[PDB]
RNA sequence: GAGACUCUGGCAUGCUAACUAGUUACGCGACCCCGGUCGGCGUAACUUCUUAGAGGGACAAGUGGCGUUCA
């Protein structure tokens, strides 16, 4: 909204106060929930190798 | 990591090496050098190309290459065997020579010479390497 | 009896400056490039605290900026960028009234005519759109055209010669008619890939740079070459000042602004602190573009940082 | 069975092999030494 | 063989475009204190959103040590 519709120097004072804040309001989490696989009970582990 | 394949480099080396030229420094820009002159198919192959392409022409700006014949050091070389100094090193005033090529040269045919030295003899023997 | 001086700087810039365009109207704002995907929209103050302050930001390409331009008359700009097509930025709300939609390849080039109302665009396609206000491509050229490529194509200020010069990475100054639309001449000769043309202000030569580093003059009087100034290190960028008989340009680490009466290089101003000075890169020198006056010039460098250079006396 | 490449696409791909890197040698490009004109058009 | 490749994710307010997708401009109506709400109704273009074809897109791009200042 300040850097679109008013002057720039309103967006970079917020962001800057943003960034020295913290960074992940600005990385992404590209965090995702993984899959369960075939050959396995549950999400990593391969079928389970029994002895006995 | 990202490391080049030898796909990559030998293309890298084939590209500067043909056009050492058209190439430069920056990747994005001899990126549309090298997608012009080279129809590369994939993306990804045009720009690891240029990347490699771009690193390596700043390797031989900053200096020359070992294991390569360029062209431009071949007439550099030419140039620098044409290099002439204003005397020969071997012209000499006076030249130092030691009592047996003396002996050896009076013995000969070859007895006086104007610009000959028969110099001292090196005194104090020690000459071989110690022992141990 | 006069030397140039750093009047201020403008920082805002994370990857590096790849066009800055300039308007005469206008002397206090400046529209700059960067290789992220923005175009910062400055606010020259040129006050005690800051020299300028970004005013609006014209987002939309979708990757690296790589061309921008502002008309003569200055409330409106067209950019340039890899998604191969411009877009006319309205700059005073800062956002795009009429996206030219059209070029096949990247586009290098873009001219208005000295009325600002017709559009010609060229493209590394052996191509040359040609279009109006309202935006139609009324004939371009495909079949019918070089062998080689046309990296740039700009416009002779004066009006009534109606001609355009461009240079390429075939090392060619091409000279075209817009009268007659086919090339006027051609000019072999130079070695190494020209980066940028300028005409002077009284219209009689006209430089030229490019790979040689070489500010070779052209002249409007006769279409003749007359004689070459040695800008040195890449010529990245060139451009004459309107209110003196100079010829600004980008040699690498700093600018040059040679005088044409005495042939022969004034000075070199570079900055002592240089702070790559240890197995690092200099700030080449890449873009630049004199104010209306041509008191102030705007010059933006490989470090990320558009330098203004005011003339002292 | 590994088939060859053809460009007629029948049997396989128009494409090159992705691997195969077929470069060829250049032209021999000569640098223009003086600026010149021949002005006609 | 790895890599490469093919597909997917992502940058494309860009190209091509859509009443079996919607859209932005308004207005009305019942009520709450002009408006707000509604999968209650009407005014057209367009593709910003939506859908998916073609294209395009990022590469060690920047620097320091280290290294034949090479990889
Ligand atoms: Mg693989």
């Amino acid at each position: 909204y300040y850097q679109k519709y008013v002057d720039e120097a309103s967006k970079k004072e917020i962001k800057d106060i943003l960034i020295q804040y913290d960074r992940t309001l600005l990385v992404a989490d590209p965090r995702r929930c993984e899959s369960k696989k075939f050959g396995g009970p549950g999400a990593r582990a391969r079928y389970q190798k029994s002895y006995r | 990591g990202r490391v080049r394949t030898k796909t990559v480099k030998k293309a890298a080396r084939v590209i500067i090496e043909k056009y050492y030229t058209r190439l430069g420094n920056d990747f994005h820009t001899n990126k549309r050098v090298c997608e012009e002159i080279a129809i590369i198919p994939s993306k990804k192959l045009r720009n690891k190309i240029a990347g490699y392409v771009t690193h390596l022409m700043k390797r031989i700006q900053r200096g020359p290459v070992r294991g390569i014949s360029i062209k431009l050091q071949e007439e550099e070389r030419e140039r620098r065997d044409n290099y002439v100094p204003e005397v020969s090193a071997l012209d000499q005033e006076i030249i130092e020579v030691d009592p047996d090529t003396k002996e050896m040269l009076k013995l000969l045919d070859f007895g006086s010479l104007s610009n000959l030295q028969v110099t001292q003899p090196t005194v104090g023997m020690n000459f071989k390497t110690p022992r141990g | 009896t006069e030397q140039m001086t750093l009047r201020g700087t403008l920082k805002g810039h994370n990857g590096w400056v790849t066009q800055i365009a300039t308007t005469p109207q206008f002397p206090d704002m400046i529209l700059s490039a960067s290789r992220d995907k923005t175009i910062i929209m400055w606010k020259l103050t040129r006050d005690e605290t800051n020299y300028g302050i970004p005013q609006r930001a014209l987002r939309g390409h979708s990757h690296f900026v790589s061309d921008v331009v502002i008309s003569s008359d200055g409330q409106f700009a067209l950019s340039g960028s890899w998604d191969g097509t411009l877009r006319l930025w309205d700059l005073t709300t800062g956002t795009t009234t009429r996206r030219f939609v059209g070029h096949t390849k990247d586009v290098l080039s873009v001219a208005f005519s000295s009325d600002n109302r017709q559009i010609v665009s060229g493209s590394r396609d052996k191509t040359i759109k040609l279009w109006n206000t309202l935006g139609v491509c009324k004939y371009t050229v495909q079949d019918e055209s070089h062998s080689e490529w046309v990296s740039c194509v700009r416009f002779s200020p004066n009006s009534s010669n109606p001609i355009i010069v461009s240079c390429g990475w075939d090392k060619l100054v091409k000279v075209w008619n817009l009268a007659n639309c086919k090339l006027k001449t051609n000019h072999i000769g130079h070695t190494g890939y020209l980066n940028t043309v300028t005409v002077s202000p009284d219209g009689s030569l006209c430089a030229s740079g490019g790979k040689d580093g070489q500010a070779m003059l052209w002249d409007l009087n006769e279409g003749k070459h007359l004689y070459t100034l040695d800008g040195g290190d890449i010529i990245n960028a060139l451009c004459f000042s309107p209110n003196r008989y100079w010829l600004c340009a980008a040699t690498g680490p700093s600018i040059k602004i040679w005088d044409l009466e005495g042939k022969i290089i004034v000075d070199e101003l570079k900055q002592e602190v240089i702070s790559t000075s240890s197995k690092a890169e200099p700030p080449q020198c890449t873009s630049l573009a004199w104010s209306a006056d041509g008191q102030t010039l705007f010059a933006g460098y490989t470090d990320n940082l558009v330098r203004v250079w005011q003339v002292t006396i | 069975i590994m088939l060859p490449w053809d460009p007629s696409g029948k049997i396989g791909p128009k494409k090159p092999l992705p691997d195969h890197v077929s470069i060829v040698e250049p032209k021999d490009e000569i640098l223009p030494t003086t600026p010149i004109s021949e002005q006609k058009g």
